[PDB]
């Protein structure tokens, strides 16, 4: 299979800016015919799939002249000039040349913004939940940048993963930031077995973790 | 220009077959170099060529998945097909049929693409989430909504009258159920003199669920 | 094996 290597995978950039996604593959994509068929798709958010370039550097009807496409044998390029709110989304790069017909993994256009720390919110069981007999212990982790963060939840000091849950935003349309939650879930039996619960998050913006806790007793 | 639009079952169990219809306009099928291939987007991630049919019937598969596919189409009725048997939880995707023609036509490329249609595999039954409050200059309150089946539940605060400073955030599977959950900021002085509500609605289930967030 | 382009 024609595997499609896209570079990178994730491009923030700010408004203006010009953005270079770079695709490759496993092997040359021209055609027995003589022709390449190599084809550059936009998925915005909410949308399906929309046909950029098709041909290696043939611009579809309705593509602006800011969006180009280059390259030959195994190494492509789309270069998105003068970027604005409409162009952000995924980029997919793809060959119809062999079968099975193949796309790249996607390349996601995004916004460039200040360094921010995340705001940590942790949150003990509801009493209506510890009624039901299962306990999940929520932490919020909202509006920093960059979108890259690492969770670790502790109980009694020991590390758990079994249990966890973790689910992130698409960037916030308003300032730029992402937001991640963490839900350790448990029994009630086995959660009122322990005192301290805490979730520790590791982010750029700081050397040290940023730590929030409660113990069960207050 | 043309129009593609794809419909399905939306949910079935795993070792059943899925069956898929597009109905297209603005262009015939039958015409030389017409033809219509099937993309599919497994989870919320990346892109799958699965099949093409072309106007003279010849049809391509995803070697893979050959085994599994058919495609068809029925130009009297202006639909193409596909058939998937024996799913698995893997098939789990939003499908879509797009048009890719080949020459005489100038553009060989996948140029109009369907809106797309979610299937997921799964054997749960219809569930209400439970809802959970979540209590703690600005205060961040949540809620967690927990054990529902199928998609989508809607969240919003305050019937939608608080909009600024909430994170909604996308579901999880969680034992074959699904979990999401959803944080708000308030200022400190507001809460809790003043209620916060999260409202909750799970469209399959016919529920909503108004859940205010108290103290402790 | 190519896709069928003509």
């Amino acid at each position: 299979d024609v595997l499609m290597t896209q570079t990178p995978l994730s491009l923030p950039v700010s408004l203006g800016d010009q953005a270079s996604i770079s695709c490759r593959s496993s092997q040359n994509i021209i055609h027995s015919n003589g022709n390449t068929y190599l084809e550059w798709y936009l998925q915005k958010p909410g949308q399906s799939p929309k046909l950029l370039i098709y041909k290696v550097s043939n611009r579809f009807s309705g593509v602006p002249d800011r969006f180009s496409g280059s390259g030959s044998g195994t190494d492509f390029t789309l270069k998105i000039k003068k970027v604005e709110a409409e162009d952000l989304g995924i980029y997919y790069c793809f060959q119809g040349s062999h079968v099975p017909l193949t796309f790249g993994a996607g390349t996601k256009l995004e916004l460039e913004r200040a360094d921010a720390a995340p705001t940590v919110s942790i949150f003990p069981p509801s009493s209506e939940q510890l009624t039901s007999g299962g306990a999940s212990v929520v932490c919020f982790l909202n509006n920093f940048y960059p979108k890259d963060i690492n969770v670790k939840w502790k109980i009694d000091g020991s590390e758990r993963q079994n249990g966890v849950l973790n689910s992130w935003t698409d960037q916030d349309s308003k300032d730029s930031t992402y937001s991640m939650s963490s839900t350790l879930t448990l029994t009630k039996d086995e959660y009122e077995r322990h005192n301290s619960y805490t979730c520790e998050a590791t982010h750029k913006t700081s050397t040290s973790p940023i730590v929030k806790s409660f113990n069960r007793n207050e | 220009q043309a129009t593609l639009k794809e419909s399905g079952p939306g949910i079935l169990q795993s070792s059943q077959t899925l069956s898929l219809t597009c109905s297209f306009s603005g262009f015939s099928l039958s015409t030389s170099g017409m033809g219509v291939s099937w993309i599919r987007q497994p989870s919320g991630k990346g892109l799958e060529w699965l099949a093409h049919i072309y106007w003279d019937d010849d049809k391509r598969y995803n070697p893979s998945l050959k085994s599994r596919l058919t495609i068809s189409k029925d130009t009297s009725r202006k639909q193409v097909f596909l058939k998937i048997t024996s799913v698995d939880p893997a098939d789990t995707a939003t499908y879509y049929c797009v048009r890719r023609p080949i020459t005489p036509v100038l553009v060989d490329a996948m140029d109009y693409w369907g809106q797309g249609t979610s299937v997921t595999v799964s054997s749960a039954k219809t569930t209400p989430p439970s809802v959970y409050p979540l209590a703690p200059s600005m205060v961040t309150l949540g809620c967690l909504v927990k054990g529902y089946f199928p998609e989508p539940v809607t969240v919003t605060w305050n019937s939608g009258s608080l909009s600024s400073g909430v994170h909604t955030f996308p579901a999880v599977l969680q034992s074959d159920l699904y979990t999401l959950s959803s944080s708000v900021t308030v200022p400190s002085s507001t809460w809790p003199s003043e209620t916060v509500t999260c409202n909750v609605a799970h469209p399959a289930s016919s529920t909503k669920v108004d859940k205010k967030i108290v103290p402790r | 094996a190519e896709f069928r382009h003509d």
